[PDB]
């Protein structure tokens, strides 16, 4: 099952 | 007593049987039986990972046997078991389509011989089991409302946002947040508390 940790996940 | 019920259970449990018949001992012209992989349940002692996640792999020829012992009544739960079969087959064994085609290739004249034998189930049961042909292998009404998308919100928050940590219901593959349901974001196979509503028992007095 996917997993959202903060729709933003910018790294980069 | 006479009961109907009891009527219809036992009329479609010789009739599944009939359907559950021609999947069971289905061959092509080579006189191959493509239901081999799923009516056997496999060595127990080399697969505990295997049995890990899947807690539930089934086994048709138990089915075939359940079937006849009417324990599952009516059409819900026996196309249940079939379709349940199908779809850890097609999850495990490979990428999703490992033995898929043959599997599948059963799955269709599983739904043949149900569409085959909705006739009888009308007679019997009647419409309260609806007919049951929407295709599919998944769910069979599918989208049952209106919306129902990958990115789509349903917490019992409310707020519809993407926030905090939150999984994915396998079957609406909606978005619930970790925190809220009570999750460890470690569920692989993680259901809603719509579709199957997972109880736990925390030391409730
Ligand atoms: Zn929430
Ligand atoms: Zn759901």
């Amino acid at each position: 099952a996917r997993t959202k940790q903060t729709a933003r996940k910018s790294t980069g | 007593s006479m009961n109907i019920e009891v009527a219809r259970a036992a009329r479609l449990a010789q009739i599944f049987k009939e359907i559950c018949d021609g999947i069971i001992s289905y061959r092509d012209s080579s006189q191959q039986t493509l239901a081999a992989p799923l009516l056997n349940l496999p060595p127990k002692k080399k697969n505990a990972d295997y049995y890990e996640k899947i807690s539930d792999p089934l086994d048709l020829s138990t089915i075939e046997k359940q079937i006849l012992i009417g324990y599952y009544k009516t059409v819900e739960a026996f196309d249940a078991d079939m379709l349940k079969v199908f779809r850890n087959a097609e999850k495990y064994y490979g990428r999703k389509s490992p033995i898929g085609r043959d599997v599948c290739r059963l799955r269709k004249a599983y739904y043949s011989a149900r569409h085959e034998a909705s006739a009888q189930i009308d007679e019997i049961v009647g419409e309260t089991a609806s007919e049951a042909d929407s295709s599919e292998t998944s769910v069979s009404e599918k989208e049952s409302g209106h919306e129902k998308d990958d990115d789509v919100i349903r917490c019992i928050c409310g707020l519809y946002k993407d926030e905090g940590l939150m999984i994915q219901c396998d079957k609406c593959m909606v978005w619930q947040h970790c925190d809220c349901m009570g999750v460890n974001t470690d569920v692989e196979h993680y259901l809603c508390e719509q579709c199957d509503p997972r109880p736990v028992d925390r030391e409730v007095p």
